[PDB]
């Protein structure tokens, strides 16, 4: 809609103010910030870096709408059957008495 | 007037009533095609494209062509 | 030497006659897939390194400067270390076509060379195979033509329940 | 210019001597560029050296900023002379075209040979080194001028139309400047009158916001190869480098008044590299000096005072306006005595055409009066 | 049914049939003929563009190990749901 | 399988060649809004926002040469297939979407995250973003589905009504000479009224559906355009 | 766009322009083909095919 | 150098076939190049007579194609299936018999969904041949 | 003055139009064409019989069988295929002769 | 025989300037007209006063 101006370095709130799924991951819990997805989302919104949430989604949809959708439809592996036709590993080997041609030299 | 969805265009007046009243009409200068000109029937005196060819004659020509189209095979049938 | 032109016919034939694909040939193809992924990874790493090296000083300062998304403390230390390492010495920082060439040509050359020599490796592997696929590869390199229906000509092994067709 | 067999023979004969000359020029130009680059890195401003980032306000795409990413080295005369800078500029053009051709060769292997035959048959994209005599050089310059004529009007029209359709000048002086900027080369534009357009357009589109299509037109007009165009920040970099070198040379010349002592041919080349003086115009020294002085005046006092040139888009439009020839008009006025629709005369007029002629002809007033009177009578009778 | 039949192209002239194997092989022969000459090195972008993607796709097909059965693409009858053969 | 066939426009191509060997002004356009995107002066866009005009004009001409003339009996809409229309809309829509995505400006997608900071990010805003990203593709699908269905339904109805009219006209006109002539005349007048009404409705609907087809594409374009103000 | 052109006031004027002459001919064909179908397909001597129950499109499309 | 990229490279003289071309342009321009012939997106002209001429012509040639190329296939199928299942069997009939059969097919077409259903549904007790007549 | 639409010949203008005016649209169209001819260019014999014929499949002459017969005869004659080979029949030639004498 | 109009129109369309209306340029140029004699006298008087000053 309107033009977007990136926030200044002073306008970005501190990381300690961000909240996770249950509560802020302050000192003694900082390393849990990496694992909490909601905390990362809130931090991105706070820093005005909302694209980190939006860009991966849309692109993914496009990737599904364009390339993977048809790949799954045409070449995907359906559910296996109850009685399974496993490979006996007997096919392919040359028969006894066969004289294979020499390799290049 | 209209003929189905085709409406006859009408020229907008350009003269005011005062100026218009001072105009002297002399139909002797008009072409013979347009004398006693009527906006509701401007082509009443217009010449025919082909002398003696009426609109009903053309309509009947089409009707006869349709009858031929539907009845020729009844008189000269052909095998598959 | 151009191995791809020889190998395309062989790959198409194998797809058409994949029933006779032994587990050894399957392992060969899986190794080819793994090496393709490895080549992609190393080429991407080289491309990223070249991009980082040729990046502008202001660009690096913005990228590896404040603020910190997580602000754990290790993040800031790592960013400062990388920024100091890059900005300490002088770096050739081209723009436009020049950066395109510098970042891309080495990557393309590396990827293409690795893939080509892995294709040669796969050709050698199939040459050394003692299966019908290996025999087809050897015949292809000898006569220059793919001999279809070879597995049923030389009577390649079949499951015990499907040997009736060979009964002649 | 179109390809020809004579030019093909010329370029095939001079192919290897041309390559050798290009290699020698490459060594010399590398030396000159090394001097300039060392001086830029040592004495350049922090923003220029660090390559400060300037992003657009709408899509935040980086592009060169005229104020920050361009720097006029006022003291370059100590290390590099004016002639060396001109040599470097000419070599940059030749090297760009050669680089594109070499890239095509490497990409397509031996399948580029027939395209090379198309290439040597035209002087548009061959280096200047392929010409070993004066006449060959003259023909080559004619080809370059023809390409400039072909490309410049589109650039000028793009700029003018987009601005005029989406914006208008603020005051009368800006209106006059904008109108006089895009006059044909048959009339002389006063740089003092036209300068305010630079600020007016700075309000609209700075060089950092130049669109990719406009950039393509500009590079076509500057004899810069455009295929593959790629991102706009590649040919934009080429344009920035070329005009930065040009401004350094311009400062040197203005400060030292070299153009007055410059000889006729060298002066003509200096104007040509600024896209001010086509060779097909057969200009004399008076006209060349007038155009060069107008260019310096357009740069303005601030250029010497602080090394800041006017908006690059408007500057390019101004200089390329010399290649905006008047629209051609050939044929005697007597040709206007003929008729265009004689082939329809046999068809005559149908009923509707006759009605239109009758109602809208010299008797139109009488017909209108009669029709209105009849309609009024019918309306009165109806009521 | 009859109304539905009115929505078909009315100017069908000729139908040609060709097996995927046959024209794929012919295309491969053309590609080999044009990519064979010495003056087109294997490291050129043109050669890699011609060969690498095809090699990758064929390798992906060969590596495939699916627990389900994919019916033959060019069966005589693919309209019966209860008969993959 | 390779089927060789021809479109049903050859006579119209002949007429186009005959009547457009000389220039003519165009002043009536089905979708005029592609030419006027900006309504407030001093606003300008650095994006190529007028790139859609040529495709819009050609698409209108093509779809009009097919759909409008299909009202004539036995005229064939050669492209009337669901997946073919899907291909057409895919081309246009995905091409413009990829034009915006190749711009490599991620901030352009900031508006996808609906709402303000007050709303919970994971349980409200992110689900709205998911729905909006889904809605873009759904808009593409709905556009092509709407174009296909209108033509199919309109022409099915026309065919069925024409069949009924032929039946009653041919096999029950003798009632004009019978004592129940008034019933037949009433039915015949009703059929004529229905005939005219259906033709007018189809004529209006075809043009309106082309208008909406172009409007969807222009809406896709407009959703990502940003305008600067001249100073 | 239906802006203008010759417009006959009544039937008798259709013969004042070649294009409307062709139009009225076509209208004659259109309207006169229906009476012909009435006469042809409601004829006394028209007989249904004896083998009409041997085959029908209904069994074919089913 | 082999072929010009410019349209200005003429392949013929300016006066080549001038007369026929001028007659063709006269045919094109007389009715179309008029103020009241304002088109809607180049497809719908303003001149009434263009409609009056082109709608009948389009219908006529489309109908001829449909009657002689498209519906003929259905007619021939009905004739073959109802009278032997082979072309030779149909040709064993006379032209008059084929005319009767084809006109019955036309009857079925005109009834379609509103005619009597005894034209294709055999009532119980009917003595006419059934579906297994030729089997 | 120079304009692409007025000065260039039709093939040149076509290339320019789809390379510097609508390159993305051309790319997407080519992508879709490749997809269509890779996944929507096959029709089985049963599908042809069900839907491939205007008035229906003429079983009374079975044109598909004739088409396949011509195809296979042409392939056999041109490629010098021995259709009596054991792989095609599943039995030796002598067994084939024995079967011929039996039946 | 009016080459400037032709060239401008062709160039504008070729650079994607499809629109045929230019309200802003018209607004700039619409009230332009040759002056009356009295207006010329006033303008000459103004110029003479400026030169004298
Ligand atoms: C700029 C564009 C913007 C506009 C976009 C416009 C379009 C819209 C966008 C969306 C797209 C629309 C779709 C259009 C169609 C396009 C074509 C398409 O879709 O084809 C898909 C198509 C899908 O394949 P397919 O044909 O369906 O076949 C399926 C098979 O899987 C194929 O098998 P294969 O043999 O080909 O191999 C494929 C392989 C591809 O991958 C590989 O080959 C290997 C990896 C390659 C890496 C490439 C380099 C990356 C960078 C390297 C490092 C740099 C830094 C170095 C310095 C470090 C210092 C410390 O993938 C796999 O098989 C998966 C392997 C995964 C292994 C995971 C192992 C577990 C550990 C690692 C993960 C978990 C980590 C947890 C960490 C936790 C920490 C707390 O092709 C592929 O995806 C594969 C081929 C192409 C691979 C290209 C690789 C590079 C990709 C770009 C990376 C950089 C850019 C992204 C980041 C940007 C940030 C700013
Ligand atoms: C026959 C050959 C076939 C070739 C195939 C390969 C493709 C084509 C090759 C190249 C063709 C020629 C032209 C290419 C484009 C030219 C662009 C251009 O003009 O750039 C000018 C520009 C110069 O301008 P500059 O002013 O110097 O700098 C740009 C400004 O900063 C600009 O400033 P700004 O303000 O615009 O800043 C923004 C700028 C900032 O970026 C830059 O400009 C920096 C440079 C790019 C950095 C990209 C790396 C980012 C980090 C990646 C991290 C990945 C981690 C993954 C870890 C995985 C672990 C498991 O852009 C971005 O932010 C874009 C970031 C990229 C986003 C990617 C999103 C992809 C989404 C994927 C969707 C899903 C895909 C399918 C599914 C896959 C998975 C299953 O050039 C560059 O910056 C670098 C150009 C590099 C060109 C590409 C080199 C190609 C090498 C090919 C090697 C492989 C060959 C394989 C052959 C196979 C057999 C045939
Ligand atoms: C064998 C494998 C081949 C691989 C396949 C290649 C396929 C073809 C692609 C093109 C390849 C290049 C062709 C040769 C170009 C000539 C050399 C050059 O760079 O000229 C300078 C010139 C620089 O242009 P610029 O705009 O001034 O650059 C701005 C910079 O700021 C400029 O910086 P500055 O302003 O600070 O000034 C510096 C200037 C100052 O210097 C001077 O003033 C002196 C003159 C120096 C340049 C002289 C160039 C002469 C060109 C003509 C050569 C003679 C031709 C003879 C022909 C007839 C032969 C019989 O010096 C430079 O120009 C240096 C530029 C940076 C170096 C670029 C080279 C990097 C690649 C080479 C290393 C590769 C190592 C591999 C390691 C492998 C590891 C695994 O290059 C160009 O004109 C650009 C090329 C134009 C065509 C572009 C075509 C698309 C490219 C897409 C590539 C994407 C990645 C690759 C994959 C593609 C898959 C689709
Ligand atoms: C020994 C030498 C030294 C060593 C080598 C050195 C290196 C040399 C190489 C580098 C040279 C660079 C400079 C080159 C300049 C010249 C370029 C050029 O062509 O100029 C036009 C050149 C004339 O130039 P000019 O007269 O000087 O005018 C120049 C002006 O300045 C006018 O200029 P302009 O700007 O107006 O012209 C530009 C025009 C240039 O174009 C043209 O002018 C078109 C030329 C062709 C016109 C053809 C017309 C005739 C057609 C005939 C058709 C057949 C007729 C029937 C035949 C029956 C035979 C029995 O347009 C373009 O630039 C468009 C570029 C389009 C690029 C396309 C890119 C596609 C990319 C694909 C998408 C990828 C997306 C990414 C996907 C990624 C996926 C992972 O045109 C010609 O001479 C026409 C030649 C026609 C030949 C005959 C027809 C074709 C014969 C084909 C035979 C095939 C045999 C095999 C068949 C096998 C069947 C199985
Ligand atoms: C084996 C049996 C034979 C068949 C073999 C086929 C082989 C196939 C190989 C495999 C291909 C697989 C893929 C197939 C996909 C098909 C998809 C498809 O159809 O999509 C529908 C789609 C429908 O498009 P559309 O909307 O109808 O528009 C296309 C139209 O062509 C109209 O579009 P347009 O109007 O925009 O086109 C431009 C048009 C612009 O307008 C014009 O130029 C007007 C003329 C239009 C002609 C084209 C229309 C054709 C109308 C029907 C045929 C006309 C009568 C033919 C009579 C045949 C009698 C037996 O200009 C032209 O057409 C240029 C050519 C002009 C030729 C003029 C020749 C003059 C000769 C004068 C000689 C004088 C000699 C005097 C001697 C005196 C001695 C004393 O078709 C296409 O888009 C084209 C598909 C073509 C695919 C390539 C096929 C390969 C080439 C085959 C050539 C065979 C030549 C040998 C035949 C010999 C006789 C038996
Ligand atoms: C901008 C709006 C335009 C509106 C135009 C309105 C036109 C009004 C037409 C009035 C009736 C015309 C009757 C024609 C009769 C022809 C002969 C005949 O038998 O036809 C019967 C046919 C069919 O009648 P039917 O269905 O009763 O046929 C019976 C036949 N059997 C029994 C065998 C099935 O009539 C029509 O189909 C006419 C429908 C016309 C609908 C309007 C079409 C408008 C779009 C095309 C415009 C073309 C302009 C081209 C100009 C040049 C372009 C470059
Ligand atoms: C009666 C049944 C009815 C069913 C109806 C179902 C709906 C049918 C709708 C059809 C009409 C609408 C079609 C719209 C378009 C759909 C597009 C689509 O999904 O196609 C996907 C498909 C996917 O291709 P694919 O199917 O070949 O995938 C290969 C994947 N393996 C090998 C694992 C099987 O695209 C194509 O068909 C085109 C492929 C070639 C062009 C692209 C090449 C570049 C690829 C880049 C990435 C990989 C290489 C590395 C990078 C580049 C290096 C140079």
């Amino acid at each position: 809609g309107e033009l977007f101006v990136r926030p200044k370095l002073e306008e970005i709130p501190p990381a300690d103010q961000c909240r996770g799924f249950f509560g802020p991951l302050n000192d003694s819990l900082k390393f849990l910030r990496l694992l909490d997805i909601k905390w990362m989302m809130n931090r991105a919104v706070a820093m005005r870096r909302e694209y980190l949430i939006a860009t991966p989604t849309l692109f993914t949809f496009i990737w599904m709408f364009t390339w993977k959708g048809a790949v799954i439809y045409f070449w995907g592996d359906r559910a296996p059957p109850r009685r399974m036709d496993w490979n006996t590993e007997e096919t392919g080997r040359l028969p006894l008495g066969f004289k294979p041609t020499p390799a290049p030299l | 007037y209209n003929m189905l969805v085709f409406r006859d265009p009408k020229r907008r007046p350009q003269l005011s009533e005062e100026e218009r009243a001072k105009v002297v009409v002399n139909q002797a200068e008009w072409p013979e095609e347009f004398k006693d000109f009527d906006p509701d029937d401007p082509y009443k005196n217009s010449p025919e494209i082909i002398k003696g060819m009426s609109s009903w004659n053309l309509f009947l020509w089409g009707v006869e062509c349709a009858f031929i189209y539907q009845f020729y095979e009844l008189v000269f049938p052909k095998s598959i | 030497t151009k191995y791809e032109l020889k190998m395309q016919y062989f790959d198409e034939w194998m797809i058409r006659w994949r029933k006779f694909q032994t587990e050894s040939d399957w392992e060969i193809e899986k190794g080819r897939q793994w090496w393709r992924r490895f080549n992609m990874a190393v080429s991407g790493a080289l491309f990223c390194g070249l991009v980082l090296y040729t990046s502008g000083t202001a660009t690096l300062k913005r990228q590896y400067g404040l603020p910190h998304f997580f602000d754990i403390g290790v993040d800031g230390q790592a960013k400062e270390t990388m920024l100091k390492t890059l900005t300490s010495r002088w770096r050739y920082t081209p723009q436009g076509y020049g950066r395109v060439l510098i970042t891309g040509v080495p990557t393309y050359i590396l990827f293409v060379t690795l893939e080509h020599y892995r294709e040669r490796r796969r050709m050698q592997q199939y040459l050394q195979q003692n299966t019908v696929f290996g025999e087809q590869m050897r015949r292809l390199l000898s006569t220059g033509k793919i001999e279809e229906y070879l597995p049923v000509n030389i009577k390649a092994t079949l499951p015990a329940s499907q040997q009736a067709i060979y009964n002649y | 210019m179109q390809g020809s067999w004579s030019v093909l023979k010329k370029n095939c004969s001079n192919f290897f001597p041309g390559l050798l000359a290009f290699a020698q020029q490459t060594q010399e130009a590398y030396g000159i560029w090394l001097r300039i680059y060392n001086r830029q890195q040592k004495y350049g401003p922090t923003d220029f050296v660090e390559q400060s980032e300037t992003f657009s306000p709408d899509y935040h795409k980086r592009f060169h900023s005229q104020d920050k990413n361009m720097w006029v080295d006022k003291e370059l005369c100590t290390e590099v002379s004016q002639k060396e800078v001109a040599r470097l500029m000419t070599y940059k053009l030749d090297m760009w075209r050669m680089a594109h051709c070499a890239g095509a060769l490497l990409a397509t292997g031996g399948y580029a040979i027939p395209f090379g035959l198309f290439w040597l048959a035209n002087d548009t994209w061959v280096p200047s080194s392929f010409n070993l005599t004066g006449e060959e050089l003259r023909a080559w310059r004619e080809a370059q001028d023809l390409y400039r004529y072909r490309s410049a009007p589109s650039y000028l029209t793009d700029t003018k139309w987009h601005f005029d359709f989406h914006a208008y000048p603020w005051n009368e002086t800006q209106e006059r400047a904008w109108d006089d900027l895009f006059e044909k080369n048959d009339v002389r534009r006063d740089p003092k009158v036209v300068r305010p357009a630079a600020e007016m357009y700075d309000g609209f589109i700075k060089f950092e916001l130049i669109r990719r299509k406009s950039l393509r037109h500009l590079c076509r007009s500057m004899n810069i190869p455009t295929f593959p165009m790629l991102a706009r920040l590649c040919n934009g970099t080429r344009v920035r480098d070329y005009w930065n070198l040009a401004w350094c040379e311009d400062y040197m010349v203005i400060t030292q008044r070299l153009h007055e002592s410059m000889t006729d041919e060298e002066l003509y080349d200096y104007a040509w590299r600024r896209y001010l003086a086509p060779y097909d115009k057969n200009l004399n020294r008076e006209q060349l000096m007038e155009r060069v002085e107008d260019y310096f005046e357009f740069l303005g006092p601030d250029f010497v005072a602080h090394g800041k040139a006017p908006n690059l888009v408007i500057l390019t439009n101004y200089v390329l306006g010399y290649y905006n020839d008047p629209a051609y008009l050939e044929g005697d006025i007597s040709e206007l005595d003929k008729n265009d629709y004689d082939h329809l005369a046999s068809w005559g007029k149908d009923a509707f055409l006759r009605r239109l002629e009758f109602e809208n002809g010299p008797l139109r007033d009488q017909v209108e009066a009669h029709t209105q009177r009849l309609l009024a009578e019918r309306a009165a009778i109806a009521k | 049914s009859n109304p539905a039949d009115h929505f078909r192209p009315n100017l069908k002239a000729l139908t040609l049939y060709a097996e995927r194997q046959h024209y794929v092989d012919r295309w491969l022969h053309v590609k080999e003929r044009w990519l064979a000459p010495w003056y087109l090195p294997w490291w050129s972008p043109l050669f890699q563009l011609g060969t690498w993607y095809s090699q990758r796709s064929r390798n992906l097909f060969l590596v495939e190990n699916h627990l389900s059965y994919r019916p033959y693409k060019f069966r005589r009858n693919d309209e019966d749901r209860n008969n993959p053969y | 399988m390779f089927l060789f066939f021809f479109c049903d426009l050859f006579w119209l191509r002949l007429l186009l060649c005959m009547y457009y060997c000389v220039w003519s002004r165009l002043c009536f356009i089905v979708y005029f809004n592609c030419l006027m995107l900006i309504f407030d002066f001093l606003l300008f866009c650095l994006f190529d926002l007028y790139l859609f005009v040529g495709l819009c004009l050609f698409l209108l001409l093509w779809f009009m040469l097919f759909n409008l003339y299909s009202l004539i009996l036995y005229y064939c809409i050669t492209y009337l297939n669901l997946y073919l229309l899907f291909c057409i809309v895919f081309l246009l829509y995905i091409a413009f979407l990829f034009l915006f995505c190749f711009l490599c400006d991620f901030f352009l997608f900031n508006n996808l995250l609906v709402g303000d900071s007050f709303m919970d990010v994971f349980f409200i805003r992110f689900l709205l973003c998911f729905l909006e990203c889904f809605s873009l593709l759904c808009r593409c699908l709905s556009t092509f589905l709407r174009l296909f269905c209108n033509l199919l339904s309109s022409h099915f109805l026309l065919l069925m009504f024409f069949d009924f009219f032929y039946f009653i006209f041919v096999f029950f006109f003798y009632g004009v000479f019978c004592y129940w002539f008034i019933l037949f005349i009433f039915v015949f007048c009703f059929c004529l009224l229905f005939y005219v009404f259906l033709y007018l409705l189809d004529l209006f609907a075809a043009i309106l559906q082309l208008f909406i087809f172009c409007n969807m594409i222009l809406q896709l374009i407009m959703d990502f355009l940003l305008f600067l103000l001249f100073v | 766009m239906l802006l203008g052109g010759f417009v006959p006031r009544r039937f008798s004027q259709f013969n004042r322009d070649p294009c409307w002459m062709f139009f009225i001919f076509s209208v004659g064909f259109w309207l006169g083909e229906y009476p012909a179908m009435m006469i042809k397909y409601n004829a006394r001597d028209l007989v249904y095919d004896p083998h009409r129950y041997v085959w029908s499109h209904h069994d074919d499309h089913h | 150098v082999l072929f010009s990229t410019y349209r200005s490279s003429r392949l013929v003289s300016k006066e080549f076939l001038h007369g026929p071309v001028m007659r063709f342009r006269a045919l094109g321009e007389y009715y179309f190049q008029r103020a009241w012939n304002g088109t809607l997106n180049w497809a719908l002209p303003g001149e009434y007579r263009l409609y009056a001429v082109m709608i009948p012509f389009i219908y006529f040639y489309h109908r001829w194609h449909n009657d002689h190329t498209l519906d003929r296939d259905h007619v021939e199928k009905a004739m073959i299936m109802r009278w032997g299942g082979t072309l030779e069997d149909v040709r064993k009939l006379s032209a008059k018999d084929q005319l009767r059969v084809r006109c019955f097919t036309d009857i079925e077409k005109l009834y379609s969904a509103y005619g009597p259903k005894d034209t294709y549904l055999q009532p119980p007790g009917d003595t006419l041949p059934g579906k297994d007549f030729y089997r | 003055v120079y304009t692409r639409w007025k000065c260039d010949r039709l093939p040149v203008f076509q290339l320019k139009l789809f390379t510097q005016e609508y390159p993305m649209h051309a790319a997407v169209g080519i992508f879709t064409i490749i997809f269509l001819w890779k996944h929507m260019s096959h029709c089985s014999e049963e599908t042809e019989r069900k839907y491939g014929w205007w008035a229906g499949y003429p079983y009374w002459r079975d044109p598909i069988a004739r088409r396949n017969e011509t195809k296979y005869k042409q392939m056999i004659i041109n490629n010098d295929v021995d259709i009596t080979h054991p792989k095609w029949t599943g039995c030796s030639v002598e067994q084939l002769e024995e079967l011929s004498r039996v039946v | 025989w009016c080459p400037e109009v032709r060239d401008r129109a062709e160039l504008e369309v070729d650079i994607t300037g499809w629109q045929w209306w230019s309200p802003l340029e018209e607004r700039r140029l619409l009230p332009v007209r040759l002056r009356s004699v009295n207006e010329v006298r006033e303008i000459m008087s103004k110029t003479q006063a400026k030169k004298s000053a």
